[PDB]
């Protein structure tokens, strides 16, 4: 879920 | 007046890379929080 | 330079067509995301 | 030939204004989807 | 919730 | 939720 976390502001 | 609408191409092809850019980094935003909907289902339901 | 001018907007025209129909499934996607985000919610809080 | 370039470039400018303020709602509602997302989370797990 | 609930409509 | 999930996969 970091990944998943860390992914979501990346894209954003 | 050629050459102004050549300009004004350029712009829109400018902007059009933008546009599929931002959708691009959008689907995959999507993807994520498809992910993070499922994943929360399966720990409750 | 007229007709390549007029190849370019066929192009732009045509890479248009494709980011709308995108858009549209994007915002029902969305549309989806919403129902299963609600639905959590309701079971659990 | 010109002028009717020009009124296809006038189009395509306007539907070009309506994907980027249509993308712009898209952003902003799925910060909302993400938060949703989170706060399920949060009291879940 | 509300917010998010009465922005979610909104943004639609 | 099976119409959600075909739904899902389908729009993407
Ligand atoms: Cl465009």
């Amino acid at each position: 879920w970091e990944e998943w976390d860390r992914e979501i502001e990346n894209y954003t | 007046r050629m050459k102004q609408i050549e300009d004004k191409i350029e712009e829109i092809e400018s902007k059009q890379k933008k546009i599929e850019n931002e959708i691009a980094r959008i689907k995959k935003l999507l993807q994520l929080t498809v992910w993070g909907i499922k994943q929360l289902q399966a720990r409750i339901l």
